[PDB]
RNA sequence: GAGCUGUACGUAAGCGUUGAUCCAGAGAUUUCCGAAUGGGGGAACCCACUAUCUUUAGUCGGAUAGUAUCCUUACGUGAAUACAUAGCGUGAGGAAGGCAGACCCAGGGAACUGAAACAUCUAAGUACCUGGAGGAAGAGAAAGAAAAAUCGAUUUCCUGAGUAGCGGCGAGCGAAACGGAAAGAGCCCAAACCAAGAAGCUUGCUUCUUGGGGUUGUAGGACACUCUAUAUGGAGUUACAAAAGAAAGUUAUAAAUGAAGCGGUCUGGAAAGGCCCGCCAAAGACGGUAACAGCCCGGUAGUUGAAAUGGCUUUCCCUCCAGAGUGGAUCCUGAGUACGGCGGAACACGUGAAAUUCCGUCGGAAUCCGGGAGGACCAUCUCCCAAGGCUAAAUACUCCCUAGUGACCGAUAGUGAACCAGUACCGUGAGGGAAAGGUGAAAAGCACCCCGGAAGGGGAGUGAAACAGUUCCUGAAACCGUGUGCCU
RNA sequence: GGUAUGAGUAGCGAAAGAAGGGUGAGAAUCCCUUCCACCGAAUAUCUAAGGUUUCCUGAGGAAGGCUCGUCCGCUCAGGGUUAGUCGGGACCUAAGCCGAGGCCGAUAGGCGUAGGCGAUGGACAACAGGUAGAGAUUCCUGUACCAGUGCUAAUUGUUUAAC
RNA sequence: UAGGAAGAGUAGUACUGCCCGUACCGCAAACCGACACAGGUAGAUGAGGAGAGAAUCCUAAGGUGAGCGAGAGAACUCUCG
């Protein structure tokens, strides 16, 4: 059994964008991946 | 560009300088011009839906514009272009 | 957490050992919670006991 | 653009709904392969767009 | 408006084997309800709409050398018109 | 002003001198997510209500608009509670979020490290977090600097000076004024008092509101007195009050015109090169063109140019405006302030002999005969007038734009990134983070034949070259082979 | 970064195959047949998670597949997923999360009331056949049920109270 | 029950019923293990004989012969008698 098991709802909840958006420090995360270019936030 | 398609020039460097033809097409985003009988390439066609029998086919490929002067028709000599106001449109002019 | 007329409230320095050694500290304001007029309406509001000196009303 | 702008209001709504129409049947018969002149299409497009544009000048 | 409601109708051996069966494929706006479906293809083709049936497509994912991406999510509706309606051509 | 329908080494249908494609200004459209704001949500989704149309025989459908929260403010309604007030509702404004990791101000604030250990000290008020934000910010018109018998707001640069100083007097930290420059600019309140109200009984006196007045040192103002202005003049949206518009000029954002060699020969695949002749030059910048071009092309110097939008500068409009002198009877001149104790911090200054400045706490002046400073403190002298506010320029920085420059790089360099790179890939995530440029002048990108299922090859052909053959300039070394002169 | 050496070496990842026929340039390895052998409280049949096109058909055999390959979960084209009743939402709440006002707090924020969100639970109406390259309680046939809507018809209320 | 109320139910008849998911794998070569990896992966069903049994052995339905082979039958190693 190892360490990734995979959830759908449990990425996003944890991880997801709203997620990020919900506490400063989170977005600081999505001005910080925005400020690097990022395809890819959250 | 100084040399537009129907017009006559002069070719006056390359493999074919001293001869003269009508410009039958022009690149301008290459600034290449297409001289009838100038250039002539040697195109190994197979064949397809256009020349159906294939063959190496002798047609003109494109010569750069600074290559050609354009021939006054009045004198029948090669010439720089200057651009006079006429009324309504603007017409090249020789020199 | 302030002083609504002078705007007194935390401010931070050192602590001192006889040795000085330092260490962050606060500096509090003393403020008191009382019933005064802001905007004329009576509310409860944090004042200074330096505020409350003489002036201003309960 | 200039004969568009001839036209009333509900006329030029009339003329659209017609090129609505030219451009759903272009779209149909491309799709069932029955279309030389696909060039038609982007034409009516535009059609519409400017009608559309003209109608919005008017207010 | 109803002719941006149905895009264009879907020819593949399977939507021509139930042109029989009074049934017509169309590929529909993405937003469009099966209702919106019903009203629309009864304002085009001046059929009387039976039933609809709809189904979501997601992408199909293509390379093309080096650079690959999805093709476009499409909504596909199919129509059963009446037994007494007119038939749509295609 | 003749081609065009982006790349990219495709097919198709088309458009264009009845002016396309393209370039610049203005406008229109601008799905959904995102502060996201109708409610919800696992961003890019779901689900509504209220109006007003619309569709159907009606449900079922469609269109348009409104509907977040808080702050301020007006108007309504309105509990315990009688008046009220809280609360609730509606209408106006405003905020929210982002970021140029820069610069600036503020709150909070390390440690490694140095001290050859380490605790005071250093690192360092740095990094970092948070807030405010502005094109700059901060500072700023003396309760200053000084000690000529004098300076006149602030800021920045040079200098003073590694001085004076601070310092387990260790390591280290380290000024300022004077002098020299850049740039310069000054102003408005609070209060006496005056007028007109409202609110109060202080009941004819006080306390709030609006206006006038008024701003400073042995003084200024109020207040009396007089002299001239009541826009004659003056000033202005950069402070000094604040909105407005016009016009002309100019700059930017597209462009136009623009001299002179097809010169003759040589080599060459090709000439811009060699040799020999000319010419233009306010143009011998740069680039391209089949090798190195002032005279071939785009251009360059010079000279013209703008319908539209924006910026700047003048001028007009518009708005706004009282200044001198003479008297110190009386009045005013920033109060829980200044100062002080205690605890901290900032000052180069580590509590010291510690002035000066700020914070918390407590105590607490004088208030014009008054007050502060000159590095404990007192006296004298000198200079100054705090406890209110505003203020451009010289200074800092650069996500950007335009024009340029380099004894800067040239594909392992230079950006991480010359190439669809913050990509691929790795990671639950924050986050980490590559490799990878060159056919040819032109595709002229190898018809045709041959072996082969193809790949691949050999001919033929193109080309200057194909040992330039679509990852294709050059093509070193390692390494892998074939052949063979000498040896074994 | 390239290329050696070790070296044609270790290894080629639990397992039963055989022949005949076919296909094809080519066959231990693809297709068919027959026999044989293995699992069978599974090595079968469903379903959730997770994956995300791997599914189907046609073409291919560079690379990938530890060999081969005509084959493939690989490459290239085209296709393919149908619901009032199944599962989820237009229903419900648990833990938990958020949270108007509010309380607390250098800043940032922390907490929390009303109120929300949130299944792993509660509620809730469809079955059997058929059909097939790729879906099926979804398509088709038959027979239903749930919730609504009008339209006809009587029936009964139409301000003392049917509903 | 508080409230609201002229339309309500009954019968027939014909219409109306949205969004999302639905392919395929799913004790696996498609999921978690860098791999077409002897590992891990919740739940429903899970036949017969003998049997208490879902044990065991052999089988049913159904599924499979496992992506290197041909020989050889030394030492040695492992797994077995
Ligand atoms: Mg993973
Ligand atoms: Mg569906
Ligand atoms: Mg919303
Ligand atoms: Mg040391
Ligand atoms: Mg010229
Ligand atoms: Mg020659
Ligand atoms: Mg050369
Ligand atoms: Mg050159
Ligand atoms: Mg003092
Ligand atoms: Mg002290
Ligand atoms: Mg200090
Ligand atoms: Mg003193
Ligand atoms: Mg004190
Ligand atoms: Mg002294
Ligand atoms: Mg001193
Ligand atoms: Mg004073
Ligand atoms: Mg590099
Ligand atoms: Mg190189
Ligand atoms: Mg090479
Ligand atoms: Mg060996
Ligand atoms: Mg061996
Ligand atoms: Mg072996
Ligand atoms: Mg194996
Ligand atoms: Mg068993
Ligand atoms: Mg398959
Ligand atoms: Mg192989
Ligand atoms: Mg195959
Ligand atoms: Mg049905
Ligand atoms: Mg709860
Ligand atoms: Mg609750
Ligand atoms: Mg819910
Ligand atoms: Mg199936
Ligand atoms: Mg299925
Ligand atoms: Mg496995
Ligand atoms: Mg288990
Ligand atoms: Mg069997």
């Amino acid at each position: 059994k190892r360490t990734y098991q995979p959830s759908k709802r449990k990425r996003k909840k944890v991880h997801g964008f709203r997620t990020r958006m919900s506490t400063k420090n989170g977005r600081r995360v999505l001005a910080s991946r925005r400020r690097k270019g990022r395809k890819v936030l959250s | 560009m100084h040399v537009k398609k129907g017009d006559k020039v002069k070719v006056i460097t390359g493999k074919d300088k001293g001869k003269s033809g009508k410009v039958l097409a022009a690149f301008p985003k290459k600034d290449r011009v297409l001289i009838e009988g100038i250039n002539m390439v040697k195109k190994h066609t197979k064949p397809s839906n256009v020349n159906p029998q294939g063959g190496i086919l002798n047609v003109e490929a494109p010569i750069h514009v600074s290559n050609v002067m354009l021939l006054d028709p009045k004198t029948g000599e090669p010439t720089r272009v200057g651009y006079e106001v006429k009324g309504d449109k603007k017409v090249r002019v020789a020199k | 957490k302030e002083c609504v007329i002078t705007g007194r409230k935390s401010r931070s320095g050192n602590k001192r050992s006889h040795a000085m050694n330092s260490s962050k500290r606060t500096w509090k304001a003393n403020l008191q919670k009382v019933r005064i007029l802001v905007n004329g309406k009576p509310k409860k509001v944090w004042v200074s006991a330096r505020a409350l000196k003489s002036g201003k009303v309960e | 653009a200039n004969d568009i702008r001839d036209l009333s209001t509900t006329e030029i709504q009339d003329q659209e709904k017609a090129l609505k129409e030219e451009l759903f049947n272009l779209r149909f018969q491309l799709a069932t392969g029955q279309l030389e002149n696909t060039a038609r299409i982007r034409e009516v497009r535009k059609a519409i767009a400017r009608m559309k544009t003209i109608v919005r000048e008017r207010e | 408006d109803a002719r941006d409601i149905i895009k264009r109708p879907v020819v593949t051996e399977e939507s021509t084997s139930i042109l029989d069966d009074k049934k017509y494929t169309f590929e529909v706006d993405t937003r469009a309800t099966k209702t919106q479906v019903k009203y629309a293809v009864e304002e085009i083709f001046d059929v009387k709409v039976a039933k609809v049936n709809v189904m979501n497509y997601k992408g199909k994912l293509k390379r093309m050398g080096r650079y690959a991406g999805y093709t476009n999510k499409r909504r596909k509706a199919i129509v059963t018109v009446t037994a007494d309606s007119k038939e749509i051509q295609f």
